[PDB]
């Protein structure tokens, strides 16, 4: 909705831009009143749900910046918020591009280095263990949402527009996308900051591979592929969720929903078919460093939300410590 | 020729 | 007890018989005129085309700058007519793109060249206006002239400040090779292709 | 075979002022203007139709004993009356005059 040009209440004339991302357009501006500093403008849209959406992730972001001073959690720090023809305007550090961006300037199915993945992981888990500290669950944590700087050294994560406490877990089926959906938040069961978890493994495993990690066309399609992975779901799991009746029968048998006519097959039993070890694959510290971050990805993505790893185990893990 | 038609009577007035 | 109430009003027409419905909403006229919805309540509740026709006279008479009132009055007359209220919709609402292009897509070309114009000038940010001029381009006798208005459409926007984001373009694509616009369908898809080498 | 319909629908509701055409035929200088508060739409006197070369106004002369009774102080007819003086006094016919 902005011009290029125009300068933003009198302080930051916008210079490029960077592209709508979910809800929210976002520029690269000059801050005129800090010797020509770059800066980001991110302008909320004129919908009041979507104006209250923008004044929680600004408090949200200003939480962050209180709760880490020295910004050495990778997280986005908001230097100050205006406003300009009735919209909420963001003022952020400037990033060059997302992990997205990485990943499609290094070619289909190709990835990025080890060390590099290494580095990605240890940023997510310590932005998992600034959510956790902080008491506030992110649940969008994906390659477009993970920015990066200049030289792709370190990573910084943001878009958090769809953040939420974790005292009020509503049980709805309108969480994150299924490329990196939670299992217990796709059966209905109780959310944690473990489902941030297992998306910021998902997205190292997407950052490693170059490809998808579980790419559902819906929550039976993600369950589904969560089952060939991570094997068949326990009964506690499954009785503890609200939308079970969708995903699992009466007797806990899977039940796999398919095209032509909806046809459904029951499943009394699902076995992991899903490759960890063949995929995301060269020197021995390299192949040592890929077995590392399987054995990482197979520990962080499990089904039950209880048995998962936490923040402190995967960043003092072999593939982080290295 | 002034053609009166209900569309006109309406921005008009 | 509460007047002037737009949502009770509505729950009042809603839970009324017709017959009683009509003085609801004669009441909530009187009590609070120029109300949109309290117009397309009493235009849904008339059964008739001169009843419709006179609500939706009586609220452009009210409130002239209601899109929703000027949509219902078009959609009910003759198309002639549809495009002798959409003018004066386009005349006293110039920020509505769903009106000029319904006013472009109801006239000749000569007319829909400026009825594009007049949209190009009131919003210049508007995407949707240029998509139908193309497609009135490509519904015409020329056949080449889609490809430079697209052109020029896409330095608009990139001068304007709305940057491609790939979506709502290959949209708008579909929706042109789904009513008869091919053309103009296939170089959206090709100013999509070009801006959204293996990967 | 018989359908009990209903009469009030297929009355007019305006009565004496319901207007069967949608359009109105305006003379060619008959503009309007809407000055202030107001629209003031002006027709002008309209010419008259030129009369034939068989075709005048008939005076008292023409009409017979039994009609010149009837017409005293008048010497001659109008146009209306003398294009249909034989539709009239000659012929004992329906007539049907639009004037």
């Amino acid at each position: 909705r902005v011009n290029i040009g125009e300068v933003l209440d009198k302080r930051y004339n916008v210079y490029g831009y960077t592209g709508q991302g979910v809800f929210s357009n976002v520029v690269r501006a000059r801050d005129n009143a800090r010797a020509n500093q770059e800066v980001a403008v991110k302008i909320i849209r004129n919908n009041e749900l979507m104006q209250k959406t923008g004044l929680k992730e600004l408090e949200f972001l200003k939480k962050l910046n209180d709760a880490d001073p020295d910004d050495k959690f990778h997280c986005l720090r908001l230097f100050r918020h205006f406003y300009h023809k009735q919209h909420l305007c963001l003022v952020f550090e400037p990033l060059s591009m997302n992990l997205r961006e990485v990943l499609k300037k290094y070619g289909k199915d190709v990835g990025l280095h080890i060390k590099a993945v290494r580095s990605y992981s240890q940023q997510l888990f310590l932005a998992l263990k600034l959510l956790k500290r902080c008491n506030i669950l992110h649940a969008d944590i994906k390659p477009d949402n993970i920015l990066v700087n200049e030289s792709k050294t370190i990573l910084k994560l943001c878009d958090f527009g769809s953040a939420s406490h974790v005292a009020d877990n509503d049980i709805t089926p309108y969480l994150v996308s299924r490329f990196y959906r939670a299992p217990e938040i796709i059966i209905g069961k109780s959310y944690d900051y473990g489902i941030d978890m297992w998306s910021v493994g998902c997205t190292l495993y997407e950052l490693y591979t170059g490809k998808i990690l579980f790419p559902g066309k819906t929550n039976n399609h993600m369950l589904k592929l969560a089952m060939d992975l991570k094997g068949k779901m326990p009964n506690k799991m499954i009785r503890k969720g609200v939308f079970k009746d969708q995903h699992f029968d009466q007797n806990l048998n899977f039940m796999y929903i398919e095209v032509d006519r909806e046809k459904v097959t029951v499943m009394s039993t699902i076995n992991p078919t899903k490759d960890l070890l063949a995929d995301l694959i060269l020197p021995e510290d390299q192949r040592k460093k890929v077995h590392q971050l399987k054995d990482l990805l197979d520990q962080i993505l499990m089904l039950d939300p209880a048995k998962r790893i936490s923040i402190n185990q995967a960043l003092q893990h072999a593939f982080i410590q290295e | 020729a002034i053609v009166f038609n209900a569309t006109s009577e309406f921005c008009r007035t | 007890m509460c007047p002037k109430s737009e949502d009770v009003w509505l729950e009042a027409a809603r839970l009324q018989p017709g017959d009683t419905a009509k003085a609801v909403v004669a009441q909530a006229v009187r009590h609070l005129p120029q109300s949109v919805r309290i117009y397309i309540r009493a235009a849904e509740l008339e059964t008739d085309i001169r009843a419709k026709k006179r609500v939706l006279r009586k609220a452009l008479e009210h409130v002239p700058n209601s899109v929703r009132l000027w949509k219902a009055a078009v959609e009910l007359e003759e198309p002639e007519d549809a495009r002798i209220m959409l003018s004066r919709a386009v005349e006293c609402c110039p920020t509505s793109v769903e009106l000029w292009l319904a006013l472009a897509r109801l006239e000749t070309y000569e007319n829909a060249r400026k009825v594009l114009n007049k949209a190009r000038e009131n919003i210049p940010t508007d995407r949707h206006i240029w998509i139908t001029a193309a497609k009135l381009e490509e519904a015409n006798g020329n056949t080449q002239m889609v490809e430079k208005i697209i052109d020029r459409a896409i330095t608009s926007l990139r001068a304007n400040g709305v940057e491609i984001n790939r979506e709502q373009w290959i949209q708008d694509a579909e929706e042109c090779d789904r009513a008869g616009s091919v053309a103009t369908c296939q170089a959206v898809m090709r100013a999509v292709i070009g801006i959204g080498e293996e990967d | 075979p018989r359908q009990v319909l209903d009469l009030e629908d297929l009355v007019f509701t305006q009565g004496s002022h319901f207007m069967a055409n949608k359009r109105c035929q305006l003379p060619d200088g008959s503009f309007r203007r809407q000055r202030k508060g107001y629209e003031e739409v002006h027709v002008p006197a309209l010419k008259p139709k030129p009369f034939g070369s068989e075709e005048q106004l008939l005076p008292v002369e023409k009409l017979p004993k039994y009609a010149q009774a009837g017409f005293e102080g008048f010497k001659t007819l109008n146009r209306i009356q003398s294009k249909l003086y034989r539709a009239a006094l000659e012929t004992d016919e329906n007539l049907l005059l639009c004037a």
